[PDB]
């Protein structure tokens, strides 16, 4: 595939390249600065590392934990090197547009949010240190609730249009594109991804309420176990974590009724094996 | 942070840490400018013996390398004991070389785990 | 049946609701919580009192009622009047240390003589370089820390306040808490008649005694100088 | 030691069914003391305890309150440092399991149990003491004016001790350690009763003293 | 059915609330040892009152302090001027005159009946501010936008995108423009 | 008056009780007893009248403390929302440098200054309770006011008195002695800082190091002397 | 794992709470994680064992001997255990470090006579734990570890006492277990997961020894914020659950 | 009418509390100027020698007090060790004591200034107060020679050196003002219930060890054993002086409640034996001039107070 370079090691003599990460450079020659694969995209030349954390990226669909309380701004874990922020004013409050800011919410922030709440947020912009800015204004985004919380590594998080899908068994997945993983019984918001709707978004009053849904079947429990367990299969395998994998790793899974039996090694690798022969045959 | 668990001891513990920090920093994917080489050379009489054990280390005055990459240059020079200066240089010269060596291993293993690991992602 | 009037922690006050009539709602106040107690393999919602003391219900705007237990026949929180000391000033906001919580003095011990025979800071001597910050919580006389911000001194005229007109250190504050804050500083108000400077001294609390003569202004007795504050109403 | 007279480095070491009174509010530099004293048939004990809290903590927001505890070596050294620590792990749960924490952010509550005296004239006395511990640190924390749901006390037997809450029907606390091997049922039983008389001599010392 | 009546619960309350009290405290010289063994003027637990000061510069403080805080002043300013704006507004909007209606007493229900008017103004405060989900909006808006919002106030809801020929251009530019400005002329 | 007279703290204070006097650095007003107490040792300077003359002790000071229209060379050392973080002298307090203290300054158009660029500033602003401020501008138009960065010179540390003497005394020698053999810009500032940049860097070291000796040396006729043997160029 | 939001921990406690128990993985109450251990792989000591576990928590054992006079040294069994990102002086660290030393008491932990040389001399067993990773209370983990090194310890063999120079003789006895259960409303679970015990009413620590429910015996708050009182029929549930699922531990631990 | 209790008005303005509190001719501890607080002894208690006829095997405690004076408690143990020596009135003859103070307040770590200036303080005021001779703490060895041939017997008379090292630990509750004196006091009854116990013994060398039962007096000067007092100048402010419906200046005896602690700044300390003599003299005036009167009447106060705590008991 591609040209696999260490530390120090002279990737080029050309001094016509532009240089990205993993590089370093005196004159025309160019060092690799990471162990890792080198990457030629239009005259940027970089070197890609086998492994690292997530790197935020603008745009991006993440999952997050509130860590800190601030001055007018949240500290969210996102897996990353850096703490990402959310400031007040990048997140929707309770209602219409309507309401102008005020001192006072500013003074009951913990009532939104609180250290500790899990929310699905999207990166808006990055700071100078990499680090990333989140804004929860879409109606998508918002504290998460009814459901159960997992995480894989954040490169196996294969991307796409969506990162919000529905699984069969009534069970909403959220995937994160820092690896940390989102399930919950599908709402009806959740239902609604087709193609009285303005009363179903508009019901979502609280969207910082702390309450689950007062009716989560054992089945749907269950399905959030196998559908937990099946993720994690997939990410010990290390194979690419996408919608259609985790549907085929849930019903290929379905052969053992028991779903503890799931995180049994052999099993796994047997999941794993089981979804690549299906994909190579299909 | 870099957290170090040495279980088992036997002499040149400076440079094994050396080695050990190179690779594990390596492997997190932090940016460093190059390998850093880690070895001891014992002094015994007239001749230097490279990478010494624990009972060479006494009885013998030893002196520890951190070599940077390749090249000659030192990031760490180590001596605790009495060495006779006129005798010091000809410790360094098999000293870098040793280091070197441990460099060409180190790297070896990284390619691998590399080469294993690029490949087998693949599909 | 009749509430009892003594209380002490783990006894049972009063089922959740009541009839006599209209169905009274019981709220857990102060000193009392709500809990679910398990008699005869069955289950009972109570007021609880935690809190050794008498016992009040009192009635508040099928109508519910507040439950409280009072000591005797603390942690600043919102609402809360507390008693400050101003260690900071700054254009936009006073750092102060809680002295007093409710006519009730936190900590208990502010640590004098601790540190020596000088004039010392509760962490100014030997100990506070020595403080086991994994066994304990925190030393000797650290105080619960607020913050007075500019907006927050008045009620009006919020956009425009002069903070070095209104406090100067040293000064004993009376304020109100809004907020809980951070784990450094919890957030306080002025913003009301009886908030304000209590205590004041000439010269930035190198001078003697100064008394409250109007809302916006103190004098020195023995100097006849006017000194410019935010006075807490007397009375 | 720098900070200590430990006089001279040459030198070495010289080698060579009970009654209860309970008092509250003696000690005047913190917000809860208790004084608890023991007397049984050749052997006497008495510890007292001292509620420093609600304090502030060093970090960040807690969303709750945080309750140390602290055991005090008295007169004789005459306990390891780890048992010590262990046995306040124990208390810690407990207490963790009586305070109305939720009352408490942002703040810690720091207990001391100084161990002063502890003779007994019979001739592992952890176990024994354990129940007197958490008698006294009760009292302390009622007398704080510090939030409990229930009023925790407890009881020991054959190297049991037991811990109750709410007229004995629930456990907070459960320690064995060694002291024999005897069925569970008479030990819970033996310790009730304490746990149970322990209750009523508290709440009438908190009724006669507050 | 597992929950208990309101008695059976009194009941289980009365006896788990039991205890054995005794009223004597029970050697222990340690104890005892522990616990052995006026002030009516109540100037000293006040606020600094110097011992110099004269009686009439008291009835001085005393009479400065008395009169309404700088705080006070500009509030009661602030509601008098808001009272009259809304008033004008709704005026503006809605006719004044007395004592007969034709459907569709002076403004939308002597003139010193503007109590009247304040008295159904407060009430759609009183109204509003009762209902949840209003609250942070009317807590949020300023003087102006909540003049709007008191204008408007149970269908009449339409998600914010007795009679005047012009309400709509004046309330909604009103809403989100700030000011009484149309209102003016 | 006139005659100026060596003094120390406690001692009687000898001006005449009738003149009003204006009082300067060294004499301390006492909060409490209201007497005027000399605090600092040193000499004690009277101006002559004028309308009250001014009372001050001259006294032997490193460390420099914050005073209103004072020329200060600082570091800045921290970048905030609207200000800069200064320092005027190591180890002591900050002092701040708003944004909008610069000329043609507006929300739009920032400053471009880094951490560790050197700032010629006046001290604007320095009360007894609050940070002092430093600014970069006429406060009165708005316009430049031969304040700003300060570029690829070099530092020098000196006591208070050197520095004061520098940029009020006229009759000082060094700037005098110094232009006898390079052309040079100077930066003075009364923080104990003076900044020097020669076109060739020989002549901005011989600057500095005939500069730190005088400062070294109480006998101002040396200097001369002292610039020639540096500006030997030896070593 | 640690740190949950309410609604987390609300829908976790409702699933574990809930009968039967659906644990978040799907592992039935009395259902063990998949671990992998090795031995023998520190030749400078008597004894040694590495215990992975599948949510990460990584523990190594080492077991030293030297020879002490019993009079002077009237413990011959001590265990010091060493957990990364805690100082020493740490209160769980010694508690662990005190309630090991307990459950492997000369006195009735193990088999004293075991050690004996002679009447004068005996091997002092030096029981060194590293905790390199965990994220529940690793009181198991050692003490599945310990069991291992034990079972794999060999010393030198006697012939002042002097020892065979290349033979050395198999350390037999019978190593206790300890093990951890969390109680979560009326249900007793084995092997609790960081967010099982982020959620659980309470503990039991219960110690085990030749087949036999052995002291000590605990009750421990696996955290902070949910530590709750229990009915005694769930103590007696944890005993039955230990004693009933112990030796399956034992003849797994046991097979080389 | 706003009101602050006697407390939160201690921790607000203890200056302000303290004048106001003295224009009655009251102090904020509830005493008057010259009024001291009473004291409770509890001696020899916690000692192994507490029972002759029962003496504790365990205890290693060699003296014991315990004091209470208002509501401060003060609990003292006097423990021991031996060293071995190697190679008049004036100072080179005489001994001390090493105690570890510890001043029971809110926090846990190592010593603070206070702890530690106490027992530096206290050991250097034993030393030159010259309560403990060096010769008192001289060893004399017995012998433990072999019955017949089949047990062990010891031989005391009626060959190295030793001596005698002792060790105080003092721990203060209830704290509510300086408690040096507190310390000093209890420190000193302790030392006069101490109990020295009897040693024997069997490029190498054996041990000594002390015997189980056996303790001969530790004779200390009783001559030279002072106690201790404390003294705060208080300067009167005309301002704050309450109306009891030009300068002036007042003193106080035995400091405590905050308020005094923390508004006075003039103090003086004194160790003074009943004998008439004083070992130890501390002035420092941090506040109010400290004029030879206050001085006197300070000294007049130190005696007085010293016979009565010499006398109180036995
Ligand atoms: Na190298
Ligand atoms: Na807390």
């Amino acid at each position: 595939d591609s040209q696999i370079v260490t530390p120090g090691e002279l990737v080029t003599d050309d001094p016509i390249w532009m240089r990205g990460h993993g590089t370093y450079f005196l004159d025309n020659m160019t060092y690799s600065s990471v162990a890792g694969t080198v990457s030629r995209v239009n005259r940027l030349l970089s070197v890609i590392p086998l492994k690292g954390r997530y790197a935020p990226e603008t745009g991006d669909h993440v999952v997050g934990r509130i860590a800190e309380v601030g001055n007018k701004r949240w500290k969210v874990d996102i897996g990353g090197k850096q703490h990402a922020v959310l400031m007040l004013g990048s997140v929707n409050l309770p209602g219409g547009i309507l309401r102008r800011k005020s001192e006072s919410d500013e003074l009951q922030m913990r009532s939104f949010l609180k250290e500790g709440d899990l929310l699905n947020a999207e990166v808006q912009s990055l700071f100078q240190d990499g680090s990333a800015s989140l804004h929860t204004r879409s109606l998508k985004y918002g504290k998460l609730r009814n459901g159960m919380f997992c995480q894989v590594p954040s490169s196996l998080i294969v991307r796409a249009k969506n990162h919000t899908h529905n699984l069969p068994g009534n069970i909403t997945v959220v995937l994160g594109v820092n690896g940390y993983i989102w399930l919950r019984k599908t709402s009806q918001m959740d239902l609604a991804r087709d193609t009285i709707t303005r009363l179903e978004e508009e019901s979502s009053w609280q969207i910082y309420s702390d309450e689950n849904d007062p009716s989560i079947s054992n089945n749907i429990r269950q399905a959030i176990c196998r559908y937990a367990n099946v993720i994690k299969a997939l990410a010990f395998c290390e194979i690419g974590i996408t919608q259609q994998r985790i549907v085929s790793a849930y019903e290929a899974s379905m052969v053992y009724s028991n779903v503890g039996e799931l995180i049994e090694k052999n099993v796994m690798e047997s999941i794993g094996s089981d979804i690549l022969t299906a994909e190579k045959m299909r | 942070d870099i957290e170090i668990h040495v279980l088992e001891q036997d002499g040149g513990i400076m440079g094994s840490l050396i080695n050990g920090i190179t690779l594990a920093l390596i492997d997190a994917g932090i940016s460093m400018f190059d390998y850093i080489s880690g070895i001891s050379v014992g002094l015994y009489d007239t001749t230097p013996l490279l990478d010494t054990n624990s009972l060479e280390e006494n009885a013998m005055s030893t002196v520890t390398l951190g070599v940077v990459g390749k090249s000659e240059k030192l990031s760490l020079l180590l001596v605790e004991d009495k060495i006779p200066l006129d005798r010091l240089e000809n410790v360094l010269a098999i000293g870098i070389a040793g280091a070197h060596r441990v460099r060409d291993l180190m790297d070896e293993e990284l390619r691998k785990h590399a080469q294993k690991r690029v490949s087998n992602a693949s599909a | 049946f009749q509430f009892p009037e003594i209380a002490y922690p783990g006894k049972l006050i009063c089922p959740q609701y009541g009839t006599e009539d209209i169905i009274f709602n019981y709220v857990p106040g102060p000193g009392t919580k709500l809990i679910q107690y398990e008699h005869n393999g069955r289950t009972l919602e109570a007021i609880t009192a935690t809190l050794v003391g008498t016992v009040r219900c009192e009635e508040e705007k099928v109508k519910n009622i507040l439950v409280s237990v009072l000591p005797g026949t603390n942690l600043p929180k919102e609402g809360d009047i507390v008693l400050t000391r101003v260690t900071r000033l700054s254009l936009q906001r006073a750092n102060v240390e809680i002295l007093a919580v409710e006519d009730k003095p936190s900590p208990i011990d502010s640590g004098i003589g601790s540190n020596g025979s000088g004039i010392v800071a509760a962490g100014g001597g030997s100990g506070a370089a020595t403080f086991s910050v994994s066994q304990a919580s925190s030393d000797l006389g650290e105080t619960f820390r607020g913050i007075i911000r500019s907006q927050d001194v008045r009620s009006t005229d919020r956009d425009r306040v002069k903070v070095i007109e209104c406090f100067k250190p040293g000064d004993i504050v009376r304020a109100q808490v809004l907020s809980l804050g951070d784990g450094t500083n919890y957030y306080l108000t002025t913003a009301r008649n009886d908030l304000g400077v209590v205590f004041a001294r000439a010269a930035n609390g190198a001078g003697g005694l100064m008394y409250a003569t109007d809302w916006q202004m103190m004098t020195s007795p023995v100097t006849g100088a006017t000194e410019k504050r935010k006075c807490a109403k007397p009375f | 030691d720098r900070r200590r007279l430990l006089g001279p480095a040459a030198a070495k070491p010289m080698a060579f069914e009970q009654e209860l009174s309970l008092h509250t509010g003696f000690i005047e530099n913190c917000n809860g003391s208790a004084l608890v004293e023991a007397r049984s048939l050749g052997h006497q004990t008495s510890l007292i305890t001292a509620v420093y809290g609600p304090r502030s903590i060093r970090g960040s927001f807690t969303s709750q309150g945080t309750i140390s505890i602290q055991l005090k070596n008295g007169l004789l050294e005459k306990y390891n440092t780890n048992e010590l620590k262990e046995v306040s792990s124990f208390l810690m749960g407990i207490f963790n399991s009586v305070v109305n924490l939720s009352r408490y952010p942002k703040s810690g509550i720091d207990i001391f149990v100084y161990l002063t005296y502890d003779k007994d004239l019979t001739n592992s006395q952890i176990s024994s003491l354990i129940p007197h511990c958490i008698t006294s640190i009760t009292l302390a924390l009622a007398d704080a004016g510090i939030e409990l749901v229930d009023m925790a006390g407890a009881g020991e037997a054959n190297g049991t001790v037991v811990s109750f809450i709410k007229n004995g029907e629930e456990i907070v606390g459960f320690w064995k350690d060694d002291g024999d091997d005897e069925d569970l049922l008479e030990c819970l039983d033996r310790c009730k009763e304490q746990y149970n008389r322990y209750r009523d001599l508290m709440i009438s010392c908190l009724m006669n003293q507050e | 059915d597992d929950k208990l009546n309101l008695e059976e619960s009194w009941k289980a309350i009365k006896e788990m609330n039991h205890y054995c009290f005794l009223k004597n405290d029970p050697d222990f010289a340690f104890t005892n040892f522990i616990i052995k063994d006026k002030k009516h003027n109540n100037e000293l637990l006040g606020i600094f009152v110097p011992c110099n000061l004269p009686k009439t510069t008291r009835k001085v403080a005393i009479e400065n302090f008395n009169r309404p805080s700088p705080d006070d002043i500009i509030q009661s300013a602030q509601l008098n001027a808001f009272n009259m704006n809304i008033f004008e507004m709704l005026r503006i909007d809605e006719g004044l005159r007395l004592k007969i209606y034709k459907d569709t007493i002076g403004i939308g229900h002597k003139d010193e009946a503007e109590k009247l008017f304040n008295q159904d103004v407060d009430a759609a405060v009183r109204g509003i501010l009762r209902n949840a989900k209003l609250k942070p909006v009317y807590d949020s808006l300023d003087a102006v936008r909540r003049a709007a919002l008191i204008n408007m106030v149970a269908g009449f809801t339409n998600s914010l995108r007795n009679q005047t020929p012009n309400r709509a251009k004046r309330v909604i530019t009103t809403f989100r423009t700030g000011t009484w400005d149309a209102y003016k002329n | 008056d006139s005659m100026s007279t060596f003094i120390f703290p406690g001692d009687s204070f000898p001006v005449d009780p009738t003149t009003p006097v204006k009082l300067g650095p060294g004499i301390y007003c006492d909060p409490n007893t209201q007497e005027i107490r000399p605090v600092n040792t040193g000499v004690l300077h009277v101006s002559a009248k004028g309308k009250v003359q001014t009372a001050y002790i001259d006294y032997s000071s490193k460390r420099y403390i914050p005073s209103v229209n004072d020329f200060v060379i600082g570091v800045i050392i921290g970048t905030f929302s609207d200000s800069y973080k200064v320092s005027l002298q190591n180890f002591s307090s900050s002092v701040s440098l708003s944004y909008m203290a610069f000329p043609n300054a507006s929300k739009k158009n920032r400053p471009t200054l880094q951490v560790g660029d050197l700032v010629y500033a006046r001290v604007c602003t320095a009360e007894k309770e609050l940070e002092a401020e430093i600014e970069c501008f006429d406060s009165t138009t708005g316009r430049d006011a031969g304040f700003g960065i300060l570029e690829d010179g070099m530092i020098i540390d000196v006591n208070l008195n050197f520095a004061r003497q520098l940029l009020f005394n006229n009759d000082f020698p060094l700037l005098k002695v110094l232009a006898a053999h390079t052309k040079f810009e100077v930066a003075i500032g009364l923080n104990g800082k003076i900044w020097v940049k020669c076109e060739e860097l020989s002549n901005t070291l011989a600057c500095y190091r005939t500069i730190m000796e005088c400062c070294q040396k109480n006998d101002t006729a040396a200097f001369k002397d002292i610039a020639k043997r540096q500006f030997k160029e030896i070593l | 794992h640690m740190s949950l939001s309410v609604a987390e921990k609300s829908y976790l406690y409702d699933s574990l709470a809930s009968t039967p128990s659906i644990r978040p993985d799907g592992r039935l109450p009395h259902q063990f994680r998949p671990i992998e251990i090795f031995t023998d792989f520190l030749p400078s000591s008597n004894g040694s064992s590495r215990i992975i576990a599948s949510d990460g928590s990584e523990c190594i054992v080492s077991i030293k001997s030297k020879v002490v006079d019993h009079h002077v040294e009237n413990e011959l069994l001590q265990v010091d255990v060493d957990i990364a990102g805690q100082r020493d002086d740490a209160l769980v660290v010694e508690t662990i470090t005190s309630l090991l030393n307990k459950v492997l008491k000369s006195g009735s932990g193990v088999d004293s006579s075991k050690l004996q040389l002679t009447k004068k001399y005996s091997f002092k067993i030096f029981v060194d734990v590293l905790v390199i990773s965990s994220h529940s209370h690793p009181i198991s983990l050692i003490s599945f570890a310990i069991y291992s090194a034990l079972n794999s310890t060999y010393l030198p063999k006697l012939i002042l006492p002097t020892f065979h120079d290349y033979d050395m003789v198999k350390l037999d006895i019978n190593p206790p277990l300890v093990f951890i259960l969390a109680v979560v409303g009326n249900n007793m679970l084995l092997d609790p997961a960081a967010n099982e015990s982020e959620v659980a009413n309470n503990g039991l620590i219960i110690s085990w020894s030749n087949g036999k429910i052995t002291s000590p015996i605990r009750s421990v708050a696996l955290n902070d914020s949910n530590v709750k009182s229990f009915k005694p029929h769930l103590l007696k549930q944890g005993l039955a659950m230990v004693e009933k699922y112990a030796p399956d531990v034992v003849r797994s631990l046991e097979n080389l | 009418p706003i009101t602050f209790p006697p407390e939160v008005l201690a921790r607000i303005s203890p200056e302000l509390s303290l004048q106001r509190h003295l224009s009655l001719g009251i102090r904020p501890c509830l005493r008057k100027y010259e009024e001291f607080r009473d004291v409770a002894i509890e001696n020899n208690t916690l000692s192994r020698y507490a029972d002759a006829g029962n003496i504790d095997t365990k205890n290693n405690i060699l003296g014991s007090n315990v004091l209470k004076s208002g509501k401060t408690i003060v609990i003292t143990s006097i423990t021991g060790g031996i060293i071995e020596e190697t190679s008049e009135d004036i100072i080179a003859n005489y001994a001390s004591v090493y105690p570890v103070v510890e001043v029971e307040r809110g926090r846990v770590g190592a010593c603070t200034d206070e702890e530690m200036t106490i027992s530096q303080k206290l050991h250097d005021s034993i030393l030159h107060s010259r309560i403990l001779p060096k010769k008192a703490l001289k060893v004399k060895a017995g012998v433990r020679s072999a019955n017949e041939d089949g047990t062990f017997s010891v031989l005391y008379p009626d060959k190295r050196k030793w001596s005698y090292v002792l060790y105080a630990k003092i721990v203060v509750l209830s704290r509510t003002g300086p408690v040096f004196d507190l310390c000093w006091n209890s420190l000193m009854y302790a030392l006069q219930s101490v109990k020295l116990p009897r040693a024997f013994i069997d490029r190498e060398t054996y041990e000594i060890i002390c015997d189980q039962t056996k303790s001969v007096p530790l004779m200390i000067n009783a001559k030279n054993i002072a106690f201790a007092s404390n003294y705060g100048i208080v300067e009167l402010d005309p301002e704050c002086q309450l109306q009891n419906s030009k300068l002036n200046t007042v003193l106080i005896a035995d400091l405590d409640t905050e308020a005094e602690e923390t508004s006075i700044h003039s103090t003086i300390s004194i160790l003074a034996a009943p004998s008439g003599n004083y070992k130890q003299l501390t002035l420092m005036g941090g506040g109010a001039k400290i004029t030879p009167e206050m001085i006197k009447r300070s000294l007049l106060l130190s005696r007085v107070r010293a016979d009565d705590l010499s006398t109180r008991f036995n």
